[PDB]
């Protein structure tokens, strides 16, 4: 029983722990303005290249 | 207690609260009479 | 400043939404955007700091620059058989950088990068001024060019909105920015049914319209730029306090408060038509917001387990600080699910 | 379990094992016997608070490192376990089968 | 004085009520010195008006009930464990300075509050700048932990930001510790604790200090004489207006704001001087601040449930 | 009576139980249809009664 | 229905309007008095289910659990007092308050005709719930168990909403009643698949399944002894409720759908049958107990036998009152040594000798003994299992085994063995004690005369 | 640890418990308890099942007076009904 | 969508032929629950200014209150307004259109097939 509730609350700290990176999935973000300006620039016009075709 | 001075909502103004419930008498009577009249009009549209 | 000027302005930015939602031309729309930007940068920066400063450039570069890229669009249908009224764009390509246009004049996904920093750069009064009136005239201007718009990008547009905005704000523990990421989302939402029933769109910016009033409302009540400063003013007064974060919550769309109404009408209007699988798309990440908004509902209890609460901070004296139609808005924002068959009275 | 070797103790485990384990001991003994007038309430010993707390299964939410753990608790979980799911499976496709056809002989079966 | 804006486009009061000789005046001398006899004298001859000794129930009795209520809500001060050496953290500083430093401010708010507002000059107890040197000179040797010049440091500066540099100042020299030889003579045992150290560094870095801050904010009449009673009522009241009002333009400073005002930075101030919890908010303001105020929220809520005078109400007479 | 003002507290719910039950009566005279039109039930109107119910 | 709608909502400002010292006179007055006409709400008979209103009538099932709803207020309430009775007045009237609010959406959930009415009262019940526990919960480190808790609802509980309103604009009305009659076959296939799995697991969240089941004990040992006996005597009954009722389609697919489940029932009754015998801090032993019959409740919705629901519903019921009083005797000695620990003390066999007869006959009505309405629906409910499959009576009359060694065990160690003497503390009993008991056992014991009233809507 | 002096001793402060005791044991224990057992004890037959038992002796009874076989099983006359068709 | 109906008279509020529709009845559930909202209101304002609430209210209340009734009934008039040319909408298109929409005759059980699967 041990073991099927620590698989349960270790499957479910396998969510916090995709929590945990996915808080990397946040700090994904460099918090540099050369980064997500340029790169949503770049990227959108990669919007206008996927809407290009689409 | 209150020997500073009376805050200004501590006493009541009359002149105000005679304005606002002349805006009760003015809007709810005017609520009643608009009911009556739409119904009686109502009746109109159609017949007996 | 000078207090009849700010009421000479004021009375200009209205002015000029007024006319972006009036005129059928397309040169006076593109005039009433260049009105309300010429008139909206003196609204933030009235106190003199530099972060205003900063954040009202950041503004005026992207508004700005939205708005010619928006003459461009005009022209182009100008080009392709053309006249100027305001109706059914004929280019397709007009229609598509009249989309990414309309997209910076509000904060939507590729283009929200400036959002969040002017949010949090300029005031309280502007920051209500900047997420809610300057909001009403892209969507009255979308609500028109909608038969051209081509479905593909405004569906992506509004999804990429609710998905990184949405899921932005997380190790935020600034309030102006929580607002912005929020307003995004919101976005992402009205953008996302603009196609389907615009009915809907129209309703999601109402309720949003009172929603951001009433949380801006309430920092002007118990001024406060980070939670910190909310749980202090637990200690100080709870009032307020349960008022933000039950309008958080209505920000979060909880099913039964009105902020779940939007939501709630949006999902069937959504999935009457064929596709169900984006509205849950949309609706996991509203469930990311929501256990967000509920980390900041953990900010609070009572026997509270240490907060450091301080002291000198009980007053003898209430505040006089005039808060303008708080009441209304607030309950008109907690308890309207109640309402709507009134849904119909909006279209 | 069964004393046994009747161990010679030794010197040090004997000055070492007495003086210091006693010493702790009757240390706390004379501490929680303290047993005075005007305590109302429980006597609070901070022994078996430790055991809940602990018990509580402090290292449940953490994580569960690899070594033998998944091991043990996948294969505790996985013989019976999927074995019935089997075993149910197969009676219960059978018990259809012996219905459909034949006759499973319920005859009156009724309330069922 | 511009209550609502409103006020403001219906009349321009602030400007039009000007004396010429108001200003602001503060009385300044090291403690136990000069006090009340230079702020009632020019009270009584000058005219102007004059707040009283600053305290705990300066801000206590300003509004509210009449008058004070007991510390008790607050749990400040007791100034007997603020004057001799109780150099552990526990109650003996924090509480004294910040609440009474608060009071300070709030004490200044009032004055350009009422001086806009009825256009009469008034002249301060204590400037809210003799507070920098007071507590720096506090701290400068013990009785309290650092930090405390970096939280009330910071408080300092945000805080007196907008307000003014107010005009002229009084501050009468003690010569070399004769007060601390005065305060044996003054018959109050709980003050005699005090120390000479710290009384002349108080005073000289209070010289040495403010001498640059009065060049550096409009001007000064200092005084090292003799009985400041007649020497006030001499060179004090005479030459203070005498030289004061010509002298004002070497002032600059509030000359500059004052110089514009009326709408403005005068409608900003006396638009920020009414709801003192504004003014004092950044006070009350790093809602972080540390274990030093800190008040587990049991004490000051179950002060608020058991908050006497008005608790539940704003002006209501159901209690009294 | 008048003294229920010493008593006033109380009469509340009471009161709520009878202005709910009176809501639900009225009620059915807006569901009312099918009188006495139903298949099972059908019944020439006794000379005391136009309404079943 | 609406005149049992207004009298709680008038029941409201008679809390917030009143004398200090007179509230919990009123407020449990007024509530009875209610309970009253709750007891009227029984006209069922026949064949239709009794329609009050268009919006929202009652067929048997939410007869019976609404009685037990408002029944449980007045208990409740009564309960609550004394683990504070200190304050400032706004908490005593914010939390009648809240007791009430939470009641009134009850309410409306059990009547609701229709499923979105259903939904939104549904989450609507689980906010005010929410606040009880969390704002004071006496709140061990607070483990921020009643949020992210809300976030276990909600985490798969919000697509439920998505495939309902697809039923909505694909057969139109979602009323109950024309959902019935309408129902059509839906065969076994991947989109089936995802709609059935949906609905069913939205539900299954509530009454924990074993794979859910850390849900339960962590809320439960948070919870103020009210948000316990609102929490596992009704919260609980919620799911496996609406569960009844959206079976009614998924005709075939929840054969081949179902199986899985049903194996992880059958074992984690055992499983958690298991664990629930060896911990300590009592507070826990009764939550595992809530988890292991809840599982047996699954076990029935999902085979469709009728017998499995007659035995289903007695369960519900039965559970309801025996789970929840044994609760309020965990407070009722918590109150006396602060612990929550179950080891700590012992004895009151000899201490408090009356006290022995609650704990005895309510451990009595959990170990399933014959007469006791807790038999009648575990023994109907192993009736139709056993129906289902011949061989799974191992697992069941195991639980059965199990289930009476630790029901029996908790009735040993608290109350049995020694004084532990270092105590000298526990005040004798109270008259409160008795009337909550009495309130309890009582109606548990008369209803296993005339069961027939709480036997399920096929009858 | 507030306890009681437990001078007499009940539910809560002084004076009013008699109240509170008189209050929760009348309508508690009194109205409900007695006055609903009695309700629901014999309340108009539920289920209709008492019909059920009359309704079903008449009909036997009618059975076999006739010669018919009762219970006829097939619940819709199979004169009265189609099937489909390969 | 309808903005092609109301269009021709533009920023009508309803029109002069909304009065053919009967007006809400004074005390329909809805304009009550608004004014209980103005309650709440006026409470919650109440609760903003430090005094105790119950006090001020006899003047204020009743100004809520009174309000949300105003603009709430006007509200519901012209909803009610809505759904009836909606629904008019429909049925003339309904009848003028026999193809789109075709009339089937729903055929009784009597024929019938379907699968059922029992349980065992
Ligand atoms: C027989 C029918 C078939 C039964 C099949 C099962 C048999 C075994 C049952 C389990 C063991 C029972 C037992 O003795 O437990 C010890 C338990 C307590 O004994 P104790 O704690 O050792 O001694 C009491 C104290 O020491 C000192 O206190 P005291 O001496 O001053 O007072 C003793 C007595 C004082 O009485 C009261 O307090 C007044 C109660 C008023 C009830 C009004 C309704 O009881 C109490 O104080 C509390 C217990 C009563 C609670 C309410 C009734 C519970 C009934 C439990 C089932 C019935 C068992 C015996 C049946 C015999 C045939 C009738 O005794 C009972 O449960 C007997 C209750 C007798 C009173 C009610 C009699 C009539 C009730 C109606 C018919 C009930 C039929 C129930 C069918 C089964 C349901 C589960
Ligand atoms: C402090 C003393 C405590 C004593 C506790 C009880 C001890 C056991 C012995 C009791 C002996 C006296 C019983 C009452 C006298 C009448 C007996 C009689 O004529 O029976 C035949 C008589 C047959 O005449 P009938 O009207 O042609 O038949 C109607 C059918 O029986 C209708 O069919 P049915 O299926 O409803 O069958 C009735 C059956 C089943 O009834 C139920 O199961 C009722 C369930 C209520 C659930 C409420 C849930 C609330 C949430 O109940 C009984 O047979 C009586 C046992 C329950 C008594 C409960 C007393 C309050 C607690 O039975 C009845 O009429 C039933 C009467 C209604 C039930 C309540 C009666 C008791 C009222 C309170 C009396 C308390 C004891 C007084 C002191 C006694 C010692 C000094
Ligand atoms: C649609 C309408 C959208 C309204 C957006 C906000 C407009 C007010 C702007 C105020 C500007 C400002 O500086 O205010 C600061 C001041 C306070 O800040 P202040 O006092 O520091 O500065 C103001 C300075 N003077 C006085 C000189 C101008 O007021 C407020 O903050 C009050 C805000 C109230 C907002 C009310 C929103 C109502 C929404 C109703 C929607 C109804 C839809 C119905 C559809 C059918
Ligand atoms: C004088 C014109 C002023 C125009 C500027 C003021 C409007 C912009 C600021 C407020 C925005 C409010 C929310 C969005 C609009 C809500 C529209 C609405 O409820 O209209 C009701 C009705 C709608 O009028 P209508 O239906 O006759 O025509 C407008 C049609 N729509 C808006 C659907 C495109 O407005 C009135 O009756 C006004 C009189
Ligand atoms: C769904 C419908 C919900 C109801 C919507 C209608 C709102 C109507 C306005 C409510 C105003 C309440 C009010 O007046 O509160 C009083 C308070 C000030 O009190 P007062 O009596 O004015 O006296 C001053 C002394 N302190 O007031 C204040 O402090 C603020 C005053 C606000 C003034 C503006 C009122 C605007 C009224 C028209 C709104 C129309 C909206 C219609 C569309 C709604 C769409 C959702
Ligand atoms: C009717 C009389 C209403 C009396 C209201 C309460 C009076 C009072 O003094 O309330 C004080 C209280 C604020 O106290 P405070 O300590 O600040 O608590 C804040 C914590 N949230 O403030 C409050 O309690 C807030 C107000 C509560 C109002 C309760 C509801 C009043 C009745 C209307 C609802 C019922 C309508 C029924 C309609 C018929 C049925 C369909």
């Amino acid at each position: 029983q041990k073991s099927a509730s620590s698989l349960l609350d270790l499957i479910w700290l396998e969510t916090i722990l995709p929590k945990t990176i996915s808080l990397a999935q946040m700090k994904m973000s460099t918090t540099i303005t050369s980064q997500k300006g340029l790169i949503k620039l770049y990227f959108l016009s990669f919007l206008i290249t996927i809407l290009i075709s689409t | 207690k209150f020997y500073i001075q009376e805050p200004p909502h501590g006493s009541p103004n009359w002149l105000k609260v005679g304005l606002t419930l002349g805006t009760s008498a003015f809007l709810w009577i005017y609520l009643i009479k608009q009911h009556n009249e739409d119904v009686l009009e109502y009746k109109r549209r159609n017949g007996l | 400043m000078n207090p009849i000027i700010l009421i000479i302005i004021l009375m200009t930015v209205m002015l000029g939404t007024i006319i972006v939602m009036i005129s059928t031309h397309w040169l006076l729309i593109w005039i009433g955007f260049e009105m309300n930007m010429l008139a909206i940068i003196p609204i933030m920066m009235k106190k003199h700091n530099p972060r205003a400063t900063e954040a009202s450039t950041k503004y005026f570069l992207t508004q700005s620059t939205a708005s010619m890229l928006l003459m461009m669009a005009i022209i182009i249908n100008l080009m392709f058989s053309g006249q100027w009224t305001v109706m059914k764009l004929f280019n397709p390509m007009a229609s598509m950088l009249m989309t990414m246009a309309l997209a910076m004049k509000l904060g939507m996904a590729p283009f929200h990068f400036w959002v969040p920093e002017v949010t949090q750069g300029i005031p309280l009064s502007s920051g209500l001024i900047l997420l809610t009136w300057q909001k009403l005239a892209p969507m009255s201007v979308l609500y028109q060019i909608l038969p051209s718009i081509n479905l593909d990008l405004i569906l992506t547009l509004s999804i990429l909105s609710i998905t990184i905005g949405g899921w932005g704000g997380l190790n935020q523990t600034q309030l102006r920015k929580i607002m912005a990421y929020s307003s995004i989302a919101h976005m992402g939402w009205m953008t996302a049914v603009l196609l389907y029933n615009p009915t809907m769109t129209l309703l999601n910016l109402i309720i949003y319209i009172i929603m951001t009033s009433t949380m801006f409302t309430l920092f002007m009540a118990n001024s406060t730029t980070t939670t910190l400063s909310l749980s202090h003013t637990w200690n100080k007064a709870p009032i307020m306090t349960i008022l933000v974060l039950i309008t958080l919550l209505s920000m979060g769309g909880l099913p039964p408060l009105s902020g779940f109404m939007p939501k709630w009408m949006i999902i069937q209007e959504m999935t009457k038509n064929d596709s169900i699988i984006l509205p849950t798309l949309m609706a996991i990440t509203a469930l990311l917001n929501l256990y967000f908004y509920m980390r900041l509902t953990y900010s609070t209890a009572l026997t509270m387990f240490p907060s450091t609460n301080n002291m000198k901070m009980k007053w003898q004296f209430p505040t006089t600080k005039r808060m303008t139609l708080l009441p209304t808005m607030t309950v008109l924002s907690t308890m309207l699910l109640p309402l709507t068959p009134i849904l119909s009275i909006l279209e | 379990l069964d004393p046994a070797e009747y161990d010679i103790s030794s010197e040090t485990r004997k000055a070492q094992a007495e003086r210091l384990a006693i010493r702790s001991r009757l240390k706390r003994e004379y501490q929680l016997q303290y047993n005075d007038p005007s305590r109302r309430g429980v006597v609070e010993d901070p022994a078996l608070i430790r055991w809940t707390c602990a018990r509580s299964a402090n290292v449940y939410p953490n994580f569960r490192p690899n070594t033998k753990t998944s091991l043990l608790g996948a294969l505790f979980g996985i013989g019976p376990l999927i074995f019935w799911y089997y075993v149910f499976k197969t009676d219960r496709d059978r018990k259809e089968k012996l219905i459909q056809e034949g006759k499973l002989d319920r005859t009156f079966n009724i309330s069922y | 004085l511009q209550y609502g804006p409103l006020a403001y486009i219906l009349g321009e009061k602030t400007t039009k009520k000007m004396t010429e000789n108001s200003k602001l005046i503060t009385v300044d001398g090291n403690i136990c010195s000069g006090k009340s006899k230079l702020a009632k004298e020019v009270a009584e001859k000058l005219g102007l008006k004059h707040f009283p000794e600053a305290g705990i129930h300066y801000a206590d009795s300003t509004t509210g009930d009449g008058k004070p209520l007991p510390v008790r809500f607050s749990g400040n001060c007791s100034l007997e464990k603020f004057y001799d050496d109780p150099k552990s953290n526990d109650g003996n500083s924090y509480r004294l300075q910040a609440w009474l430093y608060a009071s300070r401010l709030l004490q200044y708010a009032d004055a350009l509050e009422h001086l806009l507002s009825t256009g009469q000059g008034v002249v301060l107890e204590r400037s809210i700048y003799s507070d920098f040197v007071f507590l720096e000179a506090m701290y400068r040797q013990g009785f309290i932990r650092k930090q405390c010049v970096d939280h009330y440091n910071q408080v300092k500066k945000v805080t007196v930001c907008e307000y003014l540099p107010p005009h002229v100042v009084i501050y009468v020299d003690v010569p070399v510790s004769e007060v601390q030889s005065r305060i044996q003579k003054k018959g109050n045992p709980h003050e005699m604790k005090i120390t000479s150290a710290y009384l002349q560094d108080i005073e000289n870095v209070y010289k040495g200090t403010f001498l640059p801050e009065m060049s550096e904010k409009c001007e000064v009449l200092q005084y090292s004489a003799w009985e400041a009673e007649d020497a006030e009522k001499v060179v004090e009241d005479i030459q203070y207006l005498k030289y004061d009002k010509g002298p004002w333009l070497d002032q600059d400073d509030r000359k500059l704001h004052n110089l514009r005002m009326l709408v403005q930075d005068k409608l900003e101030v006396l638009n920020y001087t009414s709801i003192p919890v504004f003014l004092p908010e950044v006070t009350i303001g790093a809602h972080q601040s540390d274990r030093v105020f800190q008040e587990f929220t049991e004490l000051p809520g179950r002060k608020y449930r058991a908050g006497y005078n008005e608790d539940v109400g704003d002006k209501w007479i159901w209690l009294k | 009576l008048q003294v229920v003002r010493d008593h006033w507290i109380h009469v509340l719910v009471p009161v709520g139980f009878v202005f709910g039950y009176y809501l639900d009566r009225k009620n059915d005279e807006k569901l009312a249809a099918f009188r006495n039109k139903s298949l099972l039930y059908k019944r020439e109107l006794k000379p005391n009664e136009e309404v079943t119910w | 229905m609406l005149k049992y709608i207004i009298p709680t909502m008038m029941l409201m400002p008679l809390t917030w309007l009143s004398k200090n010292s007179m509230i919990w006179i009123n407020t449990t007055l007024h509530s009875l008095l209610i309970s009253l006409t709750s007891l009227l709400l029984l006209n069922q008979f026949g064949d239709n289910s009794l329609n009050f209103s268009l919006t929202f009538f009652s067929d048997s099932l939410s007869t019976p659990l609404l009685i037990l709803t408002m029944w449980l207020l007045p208990l409740m309430l009564m309960a609550s007092q004394h683990h504070l009775s200190k304050e400032n007045l706004a908490r005593k009237k914010l939390f009648i308050s809240m007791l009430i609010l939470l009641q009134l959406f009850l309410i409306m959930t059990f009547t609701a005709t229709e499923l979105i009415f259903f939904y939104i009262m549904f989450e609507a019940t689980l906010v005010p719930t929410l606040i009880i526990i969390t704002r004071w919960g006496n709140q061990t480190e607070r483990l921020n168990a009643g949020l992210y808790f809300l976030f276990y609802t909600l985490a798969g509980s919000l697509p439920l909403l998505v495939a309902l309103i697809y039923i909505q604009n694909t057969m139109g009305s979602l009323n109950f009643l024309i959902l019935q009659y309408w129902v059509q076959p839906m065969p076994n296939s991947w989109s089936n698949t995802f709609m059935w799995l949906a609905c069913m697991m939205a539900f299954m969240v509530k009454m924990p399944l074993y794979g859910l089941h850390l849900w339960l004990p962590k809320a439960h040992v948070e919870a103020p002894i009210a948000g316990s006996m609102v929490l596992a005597a009704i919260l609980l009954k919620l799911g496996g409720y609406g569960m009844m009722r959206i079976t009614l389609l998924l005709n075939p697919i929840t054969d081949f759908m179902a199986y899985p489940f049903i194996m992880l029932s059958l074992w984690g009754m055992i499983m958690t049958s298991s664990i629930c015998l060896r911990q300590t801090d009592l507070k826990s032993l009764i939550a595992y107990s809530s988890v292991s019959h809840m599982a047996l409740v699954i076990v029935a919705i999902l085979i469709q036998t009728p017998w499995s629901y007659m035995g289903a519903t007695a369960l519900m019921i039965a559970h309801g009152l025996t789970s929840s009083m044994l609760f309020c005797l965990a407070n009722s000695n918590y109150e006396r040594v602060h612990s929550r620990t179950m080891i700590l003390a012992r004895g009151l066999q000899t201490l408090l000798p009356l006290m022995a007869a609650w704990w005895l006959l309510a451990s009595l009505t959990n170990l399933a003994l014959p007469p006791s309405i807790n038999l009648i629906g575990e023994l109907f409910v192993v009736m139709s299992t056993f129906s289902w499959s011949n061989i799974t009576i191992i697992l069941m009359g195991l639980n059965m085994v199990i289930t009476a060694l630790y029901s029996l065990y908790m009735l040993i160690t608290t109350q049995r063995g020694k004084h532990t003497h270092h105590i000298n503390n526990i005040l004798p009993s109270f008259t409160r004690e008795n009337a909550l008991m009495s309130l309890h056992m009582l109606p548990l014991l008369l209803l296993s005369l005339n069961p027939k009233i709480i036997l399920g809507p096929l009858y | 640890y507030e306890k009681n002096p437990d001078s007499h001793g009940y539910d809560k402060d002084p004076a009013v418990d008699v109240w509170n005791m008189r209050v929760v044991f009348f309508f508690g224990f009194s109205i409900v308890l007695v006055l609903g057992s009695t309700f629901v004890a014999y309340l108009p037959d539920y289920r209709m099942q008492e019909w059920a038992r009359r309704e079903a002796e008449r009909l036997v009874k009618y059975r076999e007076a006739h010669g018919l076989p009762l219970m006829e099983s097939n619940c819709f006359d199979p004169s009265k009904i189609q099937l489909p068709e390969d | 969508m309808m903005t092609g109906r109301q269009a021709r008279a533009p920023l009508q509020f309803l029109p002069d032929e909304a009065r053919s529709l009967p007006p809400p009845k004074l005390t329909d559930p809805r304009l009550a629950y608004i004014g209980f909202l103005g309650y709440c209101s006026g409470l919650i304002d109440n609760a903003i200014r430090r005094r105790p609430v119950l006090s001020a209210g006899l003047h204020r209340q009743f100004l809520y209150i009174t309000s949300f009734v105003f603009v709430g009934y006007y509200l519901l008039k012209r909803q009610d307004y809505m759904y009836a040319v909606r629904d008019h909408d429909m049925f003339s298109y309904i009848k003028s259109h026999p193809e789109d929409f075709p009339e089937k005759d729903k055929k009784t059980y009597r024929e019938v097939f379907e699968e059922f699967h029992p349980v065992r």
